[PDB]
């Protein structure tokens, strides 16, 4: 029972960790898309400056 | 399912395939012109795994696939693979079967006849499209640009077309179709990077080089001054991240590859380059039509995104051109996508609804009808 | 004496306005494919244990 | 050992789950920031289109 609870707790940890990792992958994918959105925003804003400058 | 049975629009190049519906200002999706096939023996069972992959599937699963391109220098050499691409492009991704919608495809005006005939045949016989019309790519570039007059130089992956159009009319005796294109620039870059110590020969390696080109390369309006420094100092090099974490830097090679569009001898081609062909498309037209073509050099297609290409294409023409005359390059944001956008514009014109081959006329005449009805 | 410069400047404007109006009418009439999509994620926050497969 | 590993596996599971929860928050926060960044980007680009159009 300690061992089964352990396999279950270890599984919970494995799955929770699988999700710590899946979440970190999504966080980094989203943070990267965010940083990229912000890089692309800074670019869009710089290109906006070029467009307004063009205006 | 759609609000109206407007045409589906799709520009099938040697590089990318793009599609969406007539009337919008963008394709819904872009795919590489690829059908992929496993080059390895499978060992695990119940792994899914297709016998062949199409478009983005082929590129996404490319780690174990050899990837083939059905289109070369503007024409379809493998129609079976294009059939797979069109099914995916129109039905799996735009979610519209061609059976219920007219389809507008595209090809250059000096594109070999077999290709405009095969596109007409497949959409009518395998997709049962109710109507067809294969667009002139130069026309679509002009529709997207908002021009009726100019030289359309579409520098795509396949072929550079170089066609003078005046007031909506072609001047065909002055078309300089040239077998110099973006695909050659990619292979040249694989070879020059090999010289730098970063060999590229396989499909995965070619896709990396195409990605390097698309993010790092440029033309340089004044390449002699640019290479004098770029070939002398690391301050002109730019780093690229490869899929496995490797970093490659490129110096004068960064613009020397695109330079091939002006210097075709770099890839063993006998040609004057794109600026001289623009010049001759203008110069071979009557003098009352050149004064408008000089002022309207129309840039279209892909490779047009390299910084310095518009200025490099205007400076060289100006140098070849007579003095007094104003030489002007038109290089809109609707670049690379201008043919698709023009396709949407053509498809929605009320006057264009009289230009369609119906799936009646098609069967009575056969696919040769494309030359009677389209161009 | 100025009748022709008026007429010629106008002809140029009418053609340019026509050509721009044609591409602008499609730009404004339909605009969904020119936009973007959510592109959401899985996360698997409901994964409280192993699956029924022999592989899990 | 099974019981200690259980307390530690459960702790690890708790910590991994706590990380999933912290990370679920990082996702919701970054996810919303990305949707917002995409809107900011779209805004900068729409302004660019209007500024360019003005040009
Ligand atoms: N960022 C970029 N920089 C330089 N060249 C590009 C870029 N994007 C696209 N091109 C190039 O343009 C070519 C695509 O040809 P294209 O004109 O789009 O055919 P199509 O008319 O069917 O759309 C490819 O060789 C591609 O590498």
């Amino acid at each position: 029972d300690a061992q089964e609870k352990l396999e279950l707790a270890e599984k919970k940890a494995t799955d929770a960790e699988a999700d710590v990792a899946s979440l970190n992958r999504r966080i980094q994918l989203v943070e990267e898309e965010l940083d990229r959105a912000q890089e692309r925003l800074a670019t869009a804003l710089q290109k906006l400056e070029e467009a307004e400058k063009a205006a | 399912d759609e609000d109206e049975t407007t045409a589906l629009v799709c520009d099938n190049g040697s590089g990318l395939v793009k599609a969406g519906f007539a009337g919008d200002d963008a394709p819904r999706a872009v795919f590489p012109s690829i059908v992929g096939r496993p080059r390895h023996q499978g060992v695990m069972v119940g792994m899914g795994q297709k016998d062949s992959y199409v478009g983005d599937e082929a590129q996404s699963k490319r780690g174990i696939l050899t990837l083939k391109y059905p289109i070369e220098h503007g024409i379809i050499t493998n129609w079976d693979d294009m059939e797979k691409i069109w099914h995916h492009t129109f039905y799996n991704e735009l979610r519209v079967a061609p059976e219920e919608h007219p389809t507008l495809l595209t090809e250059a005006p000096l594109n070999p006849k077999a290709n405009r005939e095969k596109m007409t045949q497949i959409m009518f016989e395998t997709f049962n499209v109710p109507a067809m019309y294969v667009a002139i790519q130069a026309v679509l570039s002009l529709y997207a640009s908002g021009r009726t007059t100019g030289i359309v130089l579409d520098s795509g992956d396949g072929v550079t077309h170089n066609v003078p159009i005046y007031e909506g009319y072609a001047l065909p005796h002055a078309i300089m179709r040239l077998d110099l294109a973006g695909r050659d620039l990619t292979d040249y870059l694989m070879k020059i990077l090999t010289e730098r110590g970063y060999s590229f020969v396989t499909t995965a390696e070619r896709e990396i080089v195409r990605d390097i080109k698309e993010k790092l390369c440029y033309v340089a309006l004044d390449f002699e001054n640019e290479m004098a420094t770029a070939a002398s100092s690391s301050s002109l090099e730019k780093s690229y991240e490869l899929p496995d974490g490797q970093v490659i830097t490129i110096g004068n090679e960064r613009f020397r590859c695109p330079e091939t569009l002006f210097q075709p001898s770099f890839i063993g081609m006998e040609s004057a380059g794109i600026h001289e062909t623009t010049y001759n498309s203008i110069m071979k037209c009557d003098i009352d039509i050149r004064k408008d073509l000089y002022a309207n050099n129309v840039m279209s297609g892909g490779t047009t995104m390299y910084p310095g290409i518009a200025d490099r294409m205007q400076k060289e023409i100006t140098a070849l051109a007579p003095s007094t005359m104003k030489i002007k390059i038109i290089a809109p944001p609707e670049r690379k996508y201008s043919v698709w956008i023009g396709g949407s514009i053509l498809a929605s014109l009320s006057t264009f609804q009289q230009m369609w081959i119906t799936k009646q006329e098609y069967d009575e005449a056969g696919p040769s009808i494309v030359h009677r009805k389209c161009f | 004496m100025q009748a022709l410069l008026g007429a010629r400047a106008k002809e140029s404007l009418d053609l340019r306005a026509h050509l721009k109006q044609v591409k602008k009418e499609d730009t404004e009439k339909e605009n969904r494919e020119v936009g973007d999509w959510r592109k959401n994620i899985d996360a698997l926050s409901g994964m409280e244990g192993r699956k029924k497969k022999f592989e899990s």
